[PDB]
Parts: structure tokens; C-alpha cells; sequence
């Protein structure tokens, strides 16, 4: 679930730019999104629902 | 207290104090007093660098010294 | 020997500097606080040839005529007078 | 779509481990949020906005110029001129806010070269300001066509200026980058990290100079009583000499001042001719060299 | 702001917190919190009790809280930042020596950026970057994995 | 010897008093010559000379110039490597909060201002606005 949500969020954050670029950008954006998700209260509440 | 202090500072990693004590002994002067090692100086400088206003005060609530 | 000179900065602070005796002290000195002060005697008021940096007005004049911009301004005024 | 593989699991594991807490350079999303709030301009509004900017600038200059001579403007004209003065900077702000996506996209290329992504974005913003200042609609070209040059120049110059711990001028970092550019092709051709001689041959510069440039391209990496007694003995030995003749030795060797006064200067301070100072030097030097005066100073061998 | 700007004043960033601390009612707030301590009968009393420990420290100790916001940042002496060469053609450097640099850049640009009257978004981004840089300088890891 | 020592919040006045100069530029040293750069992080006239009894340009190289400050150079001829204790400061364009008093739990600044840490997170890093004052005297009449 986290991977899917992270991919969807990254695709819309870096609108049209970062797709299929080297690791130096897409991987870092994924890492930031995942780190935020792990601390996100409502996302964890949903995963608990 | 004094013997331990001179063992830990004068007879150890304290270059300025070591040279001063050797000079005093050879010249016959009474041994100079120690104080303010370099480690404390650098620690105080770092504390100031962290914007912490550290200062040393004399007596039970008196002015600064050097 | 050693001299001493008094300087003041634009913000109003004043500073002391022990310059050399046999040398000539400059009219302006970079003080401790970082501002460029002036020697209080007030002698030698040079103009400093402080030309302004290349501004937007010149950067525009370099590609326009004095009449074309006036015509453009007239056009804009006519546009707003549609009210 | 819905496909899961080891690479997908590994990618998630990397992202999970690669960032446990947010970093200062990677939290650009706050900035990217504010870009999306402004829509893109087309040619027509672009040209109208540029014309408004120019009209505002001219109105401002006219208002400033009329001040010295007086010539107070009428109320209606005064108010409308000031309105256009404001409209000029309004249009400038609008056009600048419109095009931040261009600078973001152009700075995305040079990321990871030793400078932060957000710093590159800010330098692109600074270059885009110059781009909007210089852009002229009369040429008929689109704003993106012209502003790209200025943004690229600003980004590359900022990299040349701030990308290294030890600053290296632009005209040097140019050749240090050319070194790597040539080295890639030379390694591909020869299949090895080659020697300085062939590199000099290819680059049309001397091997010593190319080696020096390579050295300039390196990156920094992260982490006495006898002396005082001897001085006294000088005066003690000189005590055997007369004051008149002792002074010459003091001035010649610069006792307690350090300046090696020349034979004539000792003459000037004494008031006599210079060859006499050489004669005094010779006589006093012969006197002092005798063991009866320099007895104990030999202990100070070095 | 468009409708009622004259009847209030708002801001954002550390510049606004500076004003908030300036207008702080140090004595009145402390005494009102102490009254809640004498009046409350539960968690509402606990919050006052535990935040008075911080509020009073700036009252009973004399020093003002204006030091929380910095108008200047000191630089540690160079000898505490070794920058000596290494035999072999390399320079040994201290890590924080770079952090200071990163601050100065983002400071100088800001001064230039304000000078040329750039839009509000760019200046706000620059100020956020400067805050983030000083944070990294003083304590890396508080935000997360650092530069 | 001293008998006690205290630490406290440092104000801009204290920092400006400690500093002997401002590091206006980020340069450290010249690339081809290892001499310190002017107004840089290793500036000699700010933090003192690197060599005893001499300055950057070498006009003065004698111990008798103890209290002399170089004319061309601005470096104060000093007794030894005072670079170890002499320190500088930076005049930065906009105020910034101190990280130690802001981050962590409890947030001292938040407790002082009675602002929740999440709300204070937004205000400092330019995510939301905060009203510093409201003219209650005027508004309710208007
Ligand atoms: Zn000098």
C-alpha cells in the first residue's frame, strides 16, 4: 500500500518532470514521501481501519 | 589537592605549564601557579560559538576574572 | 611609537585604531562592526565616484526610443480611459 | 499498475532506509506547492504584461524627471501616472511568478554536482529575473526561448562560483571540467587511465601544465632559558668592548632592533664616513673572536 | 489584508515570532498561569504547572527571551577549524567549516534578492532556506539526515 | 581561581561585542596560493595573522611593532597566533530562531508563547501566517 501511494504521490508532486529520471531524483522523492507517510497519523489510522 | 592538580596538569599534557615550571625550577623562581588549561579554553570557545553566554565569576557571586 | 585614530560609522558607533606613526591614515576605515567608517577630522572629502549599478531604466533604454515608450504610455492611458 | 516484484520491494526498502527523517535539501515540496497556484501564460498576455512593465518604467522615470523643474502634474494625470507606475511592478511580479516552473526544470539537470537542488532553483530564479529584465517582445520570439539562455548561464556560473570548498575562477573550472570531458573519451579510446604525455598531446598544453591543472582540481577531504641566556651573553661579551666601538656592532647586527644598518647608516647616526664603519667592524670582530671573550658561548652550537 | 489591513498586523516566519516575543506579557502571563495553578483541578492545571517552569525562568532569572531569535550568528575561531594541507597534495578540512559557508551564501543572496525587489515567494523561500541552514549549522539531525 | 560559572542566552549585543570582524564573503583561500582570502572565513585581519609578528603583505616583520596595525593590510601585529581565541560574527539579512530552543520536546519557545509545536513548525518555516496584533480599540467601533 505504501509503495503504491508513494508512486502516485511522487508522480503528481514532480508534475511531469521526474518520471523515469535517474535515481538521484526519483529515489529521493520516494524516500521523502515514505518518510512522511510513516509519520502520517491519518494514513496509519486508515491502514488500521 | 595541589599534588593531584600538578600531577594531572604540570606533569602531563600541558605544554605551557610544563615549560613554565621547568624555567622556574632552573632559574630558582618559585613554581608558578597553574590554571585554565587549553581544553577548558576550547570548550568555552565552542560554548560561546553555540550562542551560550558562558562566563566565569569569582567568589560567591563576584565579578569576572582572567 | 604608535598612533591612535578615531572613526565613526554610518550607524553612529565610534571606534579606536592604533595606526602606525610614520604612515598616513586613510580617510575611511573598515571598522570592527563591519561598516565603513570615516576619519573624524573630516578632511579630504572625495566624491568616491559611486556610479549607480546598471538599473532597469537604462537596461530598457538600451533597446527603445524616447518616442516609442511615450506612444506606448499614451496607448495604455487610452486603454484605461475606456472606463 | 498492479505488478509487484523483488525490484519493487527493493525500491521500497531503499526509500525506507534512504530517508528516516526529512533532510534540508530534499524538502523542496513546500516550494513546489506554491508554484502550482499560478497558471501558465500564453503569448498574448505575455506581450501585454511586458508592455505594461515598460509603460510603468517610463511613467516612473517621467515622474522622477519632472520633479526637479517643478511642473506639477494635474490631479487626473498625476493619479493615472502613479497607477501605471504601480501596474509596472504588478506586471513584473505576475510574469516572474508565472515562470518558476522553467527555472525548476532547468535546475533539475545540474542537481547532485556538489550543490543543493534548492540552491540551484534559487540561482535559476535569480537568473530568470535578469531574463525577464532583458526579454523583449518586439523580436517576436516566445519568452521561454530567451529566458532559457539566462537561466542556464546563471545556474552554470553559480556552480562555477560556489560548488567547491576552495573557490576556483570560472576560466579555470572551465578547463578542469574540460579535463574530465577529454579524459572520458581518451579512456574509451585507449581503455585505460592514460599518462600525462598523451594528455598534453591531445589537449595542446604542456604535460607539466596539465598536471598542475589536475592538482588544482583536487578535492579537500574531511577529518628556552639558553636562548635568553645566550642573549645576555651577547651584552656580557660586548662589555669587553668600548661603548664607541660597541655601538657599531650593535647597529651592524641590529641589537634589540633587528635592522642590519649599513656601514653608511652607522655613519649617518654616528656622523662619520662609511669605510670607517667597516674598519670598526673588522677591529671589533677580531677582538671578540678571541677565546678570552667568547669563552662560554660555544655551548650554544645550534 | 485587503479588506481590514489597518485594524490588525500579521506576518510569517521568525520575524513574526520576534514581534510575538516583543509583545509578550511576561509578568501578567506568569501570574495568570499561577492563578490557574491555584484554581485548576486536573489536566488543565497540569499544563499550566508544567509550562510555568519555562515561563517563570525568564521572569525570576532576569534574562529576557529575546535571545531565542538571532540577529547575528557567531563564527568559531579558525584554529578550531583545521584547514592544514596533507603531504601528498590534499587538504584536510573540518566539516562545520563548510556549514558556515553554506549559511553565508544563502545570506548574501538574500541581501541581493531583497535589493532587486523580487516577488514575495522567492524571498520567503530564501528565508526558509536560511533558517534551514542555520539549523543545520547549530544541530544536524534535528530535522533529519543532514547535508 | 574563579569559584563559579554561569551560562545564559546570548543577545545580539554579546555576539557583536565578542566579534573582531564580520565574515562578509565565503572564500577560504586562493587555489594556487594557500594564503587566506580577505573578508573570508579565514580572513587574517578578522581572526589575526597566521605568522607571528607579521601580516599578509609583509610590511612589518619585527617584534617592536606590538601595538601597530598594518596600513595596507589592516592586520594587527599581535604577540602570537591569537587566531585560536579571536572570533567573528555574521550580520544576516533576516532573523532566525535558535534550533535548540525550538525543536525537541518540550518546545521551550512554544511553551513560552503557548503555541503547539506543529503550529510553531508552520510559522517558522513559512507555511502559515500569524497575527501579531489586533486593534481591538478600533475594530469593534468600526
Ligand atoms: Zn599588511
Amino acid at each position: 500500500v505504501t509503495y503504491v501511494v508513494t508512486e502516485r504521490a511522487v508522480a503528481r508532486i514532480g508534475r511531469g518532470w521526474l518520471t523515469r529520471d535517474d535515481k538521484h531524483a526519483w529515489e529521493k522523492m520516494r524516500a521523502d514521501v515514505v518518510g512522511e507517510l510513516e509519520d502520517h497519523e491519518q494514513f496509519n489510522a486508515a491502514l488500521d481501519a | 589537592a595541589y599534588t593531584l592538580q600538578e600531577l594531572l596538569t604540570i606533569k602531563s599534557d600541558d605544554t605551557v605549564g610544563r615549560v613554565k615550571v621547568y624555567e622556574a625550577i632552573v632559574k630558582g623562581e618559585n613554581i608558578p601557579e597553574p590554571g585554565i588549561p587549553e581544553s577548558f579554553k576550547v570548550l568555552l570557545k565552542e560554548l560561546q560559538s553555540l550562542c551560550l553566554n558562558v562566563e566565569v565569576l569569582s567568589s560567591d557571586g563576584a565579578a569576572i576574572e582572567m | 611609537p604608535r598612533q591612535v585614530a578615531r572613526y565613526r560609522t554610518d550607524n553612529g558607533e565610534e571606534f579606536d585604531v592604533p595606526f602606525a606613526d610614520d604612515a598616513e591614515i586613510p580617510g575611511t576605515w573598515l571598522c570592527r562592526n563591519g561598516l565603513e567608517g570615516t576619519l573624524i577630522e573630516g578632511d579630504v572629502p572625495e566624491p568616491k565616484k559611486v556610479k549607480p549599478p546598471r538599473t532597469h531604466w537604462d537596461m530598457l533604454l538600451e533597446r527603445r526610443s524616447v518616442e516609442e515608450l511615450e506612444e506606448l504610455l499614451k496607448e495604455r492611458l487610452d486603454l484605461i480611459k475606456a472606463k | 499498475d498492479f505488478v509487484w516484484d523483488e525490484e519493487e520491494s527493493e525500491a521500497l526498502r531503499q526509500a525506507r532506509k534512504d530517508a528516516e527523517l526529512t533532510a534540508s535539501a530534499d524538502s523542496v515540496r513546500a516550494y513546489l506547492k506554491q508554484i502550482g497556484k499560478v497558471a501558465l501564460l500564453n503569448a498574448e498576455e505575455e506581450v501585454e504584461l511586458a508592455k505594461r512593465i515598460e509603460a510603468g518604467l517610463y511613467a516612473t522615470q517621467k515622474l522622477a524627471e519632472l520633479a526637479e523643474k517643478g511642473e506639477k502634474l494635474p490631479v487626473q494625470q498625476r493619479r493615472d501616472m502613479q497607477w501605471i507606475c504601480r501596474d509596472g511592478d504588478r506586471a513584473k511580479n505576475h510574469l516572474l511568478e508565472a515562470n518558476l516552473r522553467l527555472v525548476v526544470s532547468l535546475a533539475k539537470r545540474y542537481t547532485g554536482r556538489g550543490m543543493a537542488f534548492l540552491d540551484l532553483i534559487q540561482e535559476g530564479n535569480l537568473g530568470l529575473i535578469r531574463a525577464v529584465e532583458k526579454f523583449d517582445y518586439t523580436k517576436g520570439y516566445k519568452f521561454s526561448t530567451y529566458a532559457t539562455w539566462w537561466i542556464r548561464q546563471a545556474i552554470t556560473r553559480a556552480m562555477a562560483d560556489q560548488a567547491r570548498t576552495i573557490r576556483i575562477p570560472v576560466h579555470m573550472v572551465e578547463v578542469i571540467n574540460k579535463l574530465g570531458r577529454i579524459q572520458r573519451e581518451l579512456l574509451q579510446d585507449l581503455g585505460r587511465e592514460p599518462t600525462p604525455e598523451e594528455l598534453a598531446k591531445e589537449m595542446d598544453i604542456t604535460p607539466e601544465k596539465v598536471l598542475e591543472i589536475q592538482q588544482y582540481a583536487r578535492e579537500p577531504i574531511s577529518l628556552a632559558v639558553s636562548f635568553t641566556l645566550l642573549q645576555d651573553q651577547l651584552q656580557s661579551v660586548l662589555e669587553t668592548l668600548s661603548e664607541r666601538e660597541a655601538g657599531v656592532v650593535r647597529l651592524r647586527f641590529g641589537l634589540t632592533d633587528g635592522q642590519p644598518r649599513t656601514l653608511d647608516e652607522i655613519g649617518q647616526v654616528y656622523g662619520v664616513t662609511r669605510e670607517r664603519i667597516r674598519q670598526i667592524e673588522s677591529k671589533t670582530m677580531s677582538k671578540l673572536r678571541h677565546p678570552s671573550r667568547s669563552q662560554v658561548l660555544r655551548d650554544y652550537l645550534d | 489584508q485587503d479588506r481590514y489591513g489597518e485594524y490588525f498586523t500579521g506576518a510569517m516566519g521568525a520575524e513574526s515570532i520576534k514581534k510575538l516575543i516583543e509583545n509578550f506579557d511576561i509578568d501578567a502571563e506568569a501570574e495568570s498561569l499561577r492563578e490557574v495553578i491555584r484554581s485548576g483541578k486536573g489536566q488543565k492545571k497540569l499544563r499550566a504547572l508544567k509550562r510555568l517552569k519555562v515561563v517563570a525562568a525568564f521572569q525570576q532569572s532576569g534574562n529576557s527571551p529575546m535571545g531565542m531569535v538571532l540577529d547575528a550568528v557567531p563564527v568559531i575561531p579558525p584554529e578550531l577549524r583545521p584547514m592544514v594541507q596533507l603531504d601528498g597534495g590534499r587538504f584536510a578540512t573540518s566539516d562545520l567549516n563548510d556549514l558556515y559557508r553554506r549559511v553565508i551564501n544563502r545570506n548574501n543572496r538574500l541581501k541581493r534578492l531583497i535589493d532587486l525587489g523580487a516577488p514575495e515567494i522567492i524571498v520567503n523561500n530564501e528565508k526558509r532556506m536560511l533558517q534551514e541552514s542555520v539549523d543545520a549549522l547549530f544541530d544536524n539531525g534535528r530535522r533529519g539526515r543532514p547535508v | 581561581f574563579f569559584d563559579e560559572l554561569r551560562i545564559g542566552l546570548a543577545t545580539a549585543d554579546d555576539i557583536r561585542n565578542w566579534s573582531y570582524g564580520e565574515v562578509k564573503k565565503p572564500e577560504t583561500i586562493n587555489y594556487r596560493t594557500l594564503k587566506p582570502e580577505k573578508d573570508g572565513l579565514f580572513c587574517e585581519k578578522i581572526f589575526g595573522p597566521t605568522r607571528d609578528w607579521e601580516c599578509y603583505c609583509g610590511k612589518y616583520k619585527r617584534v617592536r611593532f606590538k601595538g601597530i596595525i598594518c596600513e595596507r593590510c589592516g592586520v594587527e601585529v599581535t604577540r602570537a597566533k591569537v587566531r585560536r581565541e579571536r572570533m567573528g560574527h555574521i550580520e544576516l539579512a533576516a532573523p532566525v530562531t535558535h534550533i535548540w530552543y525550538f525543536k525537541g520536546v518540550p518546545s521551550r519557545l512554544g511553551y513560552l508563547l503557548d503555541l503547539a509545536p506543529k503550529d510553531l513548525e508552520k510559522i517558522i518555516y513559512f507555511a502559515a501566517y500569524v497575527i501579531t496584533s489586533v486593534d481591538d480599540e478600533m475594530r469593534h467601533n468600526e
